[PDB]
RNA sequence: ACAGGGCCCAUUCGGGUCUUGUAAUUGGAAUGAGUACAAUGUAAAUACCUUAACGAGGAACAAUUGGAGGGCAAGUCUGGUGCCAGCAGCCGCGGUAAUUCCAGCUCCAAUAGCGUAUAUUAAAGUUGUUGCAGUUAAAAAGCUCGUAGUUGAACUUUGGGCCCGGUUGGCCGGUCGGAUUUCCAACGGGGCCUUUCCUUCUGGCUAACCUUGAGUCCUUGUGGCUCUUGGCGAACCAGGA
RNA sequence: UGACCCACUCGGCACCUUACGAGAAAUCAAAGUCUUUGGGUUCUGGGGGGAGUAUGGUCGCAAGGCUGAAACUUAAAGGA
């Protein structure tokens, strides 16, 4: 006789007792309040306008040692302040100052990547034309 | 707004992507029967899986009762017209012992090869996208045909053809135009 | 176990407790099988000709065993008393 | 040379004995292992997973290489052992022995509709190590072999063919994963239907049938 | 021009005769990207398609972007630097011979297209109903009662009897590759009857044979359907109860 | 009659032994009947911290409880 009520009219006490449960599951926590729309930078959203500000030196978490390359933003919203991180080599360079931006995500969900300490985004265009291209040379900047 | 035309994809991609295990079965496949790219071994496999369980389906209804028959007895004849499965193993049952391997046989691309008139698998094929072979006298310009076994014997070449007629075929317009 | 058309279609058939109708499934040591025996009119035991019965491993552990056969060969045709049906 | 040991071996290098269905039946032991070499032939091995460790010495870090081995053919016949060992090459090896002395009977048969020729199981099984918990279940026809890489292997060697499976079940554990599985089709036979009820009549052991032979 | 990877002989050369190949001399052929008469096209042109004239020899008419420790294809090449420059999505290189930085040669991957950042997807059985985890990894409420919610033992025609027909599968192909009959398996399905609701009454409706007024083409006959008379109601109109 | 012995049972409170099973394992007659994945239903968790804090809302006289963030930071923290 496991804990639950089992016999037939025992329908409205089920349809409850999960709903109650399902709360703490972390997952249905982000999908009541959403969270997603009030807090954190996009929203409800994938992608999103900036425009940068510095660009900031962050070094390593340890087991590593690696001064990355990220920068500040604003965004074209919230307007939060982010940093976001760069790909490839120096790319770094490329990114000149108070230039536009097009900045998405880091495929983990809030949460925070390998290395890198309170750090959430990739820069993946600038003025709008790759990165990718503006580091394989299929185009060049403005 | 009109009627919003209806339209299924009809491949069902692997459950797993990556394996030198089912892998190194595809490659023992194209290859031997052609083919091209994967989004043929996926073509087929959706079409197994999809009769496969009209059959499950069925078996699960009692047997005799009006559906099982009708389909049974209609579904089969759909595949006796295609060759792919005999006369003599159709109780139903058993359509279920139909592999892959089965099908590839009574596609065009191949029935050509048997009907040589092809030197390799291939040499079987250009001479589907050319226009080359033909049914009754009608051309067909698409390897995935799925032979009716009671066309077959008509599988040609056609007048149009150059291999059965109307013209020699553009490079002879030229060794007689330079002695 | 068996096709359409009456053939046996299988490994074998298992050979089952004689006090208890469970399975004997391969590895099982416990395991015996007795070959008792019976007198002919006559103190000589008759040979070539014996009895059967079949021990799981089942009950071997159970002390069960002294009390199933003292069942059965009183229950077959041999014995007389010890055993009862009426504790 | 092969050579023999105990009264059950002698008997079959002699060839008294014949078939593994004799042994399943009277339910024998097996100690040695040419006992099933000379019979089945058809058998070929497998090798799953090649893993380190450890026992921990006084300044060192002690190492072997658990193989562990799966054994049979088609027909309803598997073979399973666990022999650690140091260096690969005991380790491999005589776990291949290990498994062929734990060959163990299936009971292919059918899903339904009787037809002609075992694909599926018989019956629902399952079997329990630790944590796994495994519930095969008769699938019909070609359907598939539906499980992990390595369950699918076991059940290939064992055709068998066809069957729905699932875990539960810590199936990062190859090793107490096949332990299971491998306890429930060692199990198919250790299950009453009704087409077994007909009561068969027990035969007469090899261990005083060929008295004289096995002995000097 | 050599180098060869074969072969037929090698009593030792080496040639050789079917072959790829490193070439820094090579010479005949081939085209359009661009240029451009005309026609075209176009309301009007540009372009396309056509095409006279032209136009391919490397210093052209020149193809790039990203890497070359691992992940992950590919440099334990040369040069500089010495935990400083710098790289590195993460593991990590760099503190005097750096397979990672700067750069030379060399190779690898995509290739008129590559990279880069962001968001989303699959990967994600790390949101899960199908498919998770909750003895200690992060998680069984302190324990019990409870209004909702949710689930809820079994039992109320089964069996048998006759029909008659479909359309898969055999056995004849019946024939100048499909038409169908007997032989005959599978399999559905309508009847009807065995104590058998079919909401059921007023007509019209009958549609079927319990009918049979006559009989017989032909295998010495439960193989074949032309005809009105007593009598089938659910093949159905249409008002109600 | 009662204590007792034994035979049997139903209900306990545990224990030994196996492992056919399960597990990352240590071990488990339940953590078994789970990729052969589904008997009934209530709670909970989804990297480590920040922190069961700040906040609001509420129960208490108070101690305090129940409810319960985020920014920021980080490549491990952990189990056997």
């Amino acid at each position: 006789g496991k804990g639950k009520p089992r016999g037939l009219n025992s329908a409205r006490k089920l349809r409850v007792h999960r709903r109650n449960n399902r709360w703490a599951e972390n997952n249905y926590k982000k999908r009541l309040l959403g969270t997603a729309f009030k807090s954190s930078p996009f929203g409800g959203s994938s992608h999103a306008k900036g425009i940068v500000l510095e660009k900031l030196g962050i070094e390593s978490k340890q087991p590593n040692s690696a001064i990355r390359k990220c920068v500040r933003v604003q965004l074209i919203k919230n307007g939060k302040k982010v940093t976001a991180f760069v790909p490839n080599a120096g790319c770094l360079n490329f990114v000149d100052e108070n230039d536009e931006v097009l900045l998405a995500g880091f495929g983990r969900k809030g949460k925070a990547k390998g290395d890198i300490p309170g750090v959430r985004f990739k820069v993946v265009k600038v003025s709008g034309v790759s990165l990718l291209a503006l580091w394989k040379e299929k185009k060049e900047k403005p | 707004p009109r009627a919003p035309r209806t339209y299924s994809k009809t491949y069902s991609t692997p459950k797993r992507p990556y394996e030198s295990s089912r892998l190194d079965a595809e490659l023992k496949l194209a290859g031997e029967f052609g083919l091209k790219n994967k989004k043929e071994i996926y073509r087929i496999s959706f079409q197994l899986s999809k009769i496969r369980r009209a059959a499950r389906d069925l078996l699960t209804r009692d047997e005799k009762d009006p559906k099982r028959l009708f389909e049974g007895n209609a579904l089969i004849r759909r595949l006796v017209r295609v060759g792919v499965l005999s006369e003599d193993k159709k109780k139903l049952d058993y359509v279920l012992a139909l592999k892959v391997e089965d099908f590839l046989e009574r596609r065009l691309q191949t029935q050509v090869y048997k009907l040589g008139l092809a030197a390799s698998v291939h040499h079987a094929r250009v001479l589907i996208t050319q226009r080359h072979i033909a049914v009754g006298k009608q051309i067909v310009n698409i390897p995935s045909f799925m032979v009716r076994l009671d066309s077959e014997k008509h599988i040609d070449f056609a007048p149009t053809s150059p291999f059965g007629g109307a013209r020699p075929g553009r490079v002879a317009r030229r060794n007689a135009a330079r002695k | 176990m068996e096709n359409d058309k009456g053939q046996l279609v299988e490994l074998y058939v298992p050979r089952k407790c004689s006090a208890t109708n469970r399975i004997i499934k391969a590895d099982d040591h416990a395991s015996v099988q007795i070959n008792v025996a019976k007198v002919d009119e006559e103190g000589r035991a008759i040979p070539g000709e014996y009895v059967t019965y079949a021990l799981s491993g089942y009950v071997r552990s159970r002390g069960e065993s002294d009390d199933s056969l003292n069942r059965l060969a009183q229950n077959d045709g041999l014995l007389k008393n010890v055993w009862s049906y009426s504790r | 040379g092969w050579v023999p040991v105990t009264k059950l071996g002698r008997l079959v290098k002699a060839g008294k004995i014949t078939t593994i269905e004799e042994i399943f039946l009277h339910s024998l032991p097996v100690k040695e292992f040419q006992i099933i070499d000379t019979l089945l032939p058809g058998l070929q091995d497998e090798v799953m997973n090649i893993k380190p460790v450890q026992k921990q010495t006084r300044a060192g870090q002690r190492t072997r290489f658990k193989a562990v081995v799966v054994v049979g053919d088609s027909n309803g016949h598997v073979g399973l052992g666990i022999k650690t060992a140091k260096e690969v090459a005991g380790a491999i090896r005589a776990g291949i022995i290990i498994a062929k002395l734990s060959v163990i009977p299936i009971r292919r048969g059918y899903w339904g509709t009787n037809l002609g020729q075992p694909h599926s199981l018989a019956t629902k099984t399952t079997g329990k190590c630790g944590s796994v918990t495994v519930r095969l279940i008769p699938a019909p026809r070609g359907s598939g072999i539906v499980a992990s890489p390595a369950v699918k292997k076991l059940l290939q060697l064992a055709g068998v063919e066809d069957v729905y499976t699932q875990s539960n079940g810590k199936t990062r554990t190859l090793e107490n994963t096949l332990k299971a599985a491998f306890v429930a089709i060692g199990n198919t036979y250790g299950f009453l239907t009704p087409n077994l009820w007909a009561e068969q009549p027990l035969p007469v052991s090899p261990l005083d049938i060929y008295s004289d032979e096995a002995s000097a």
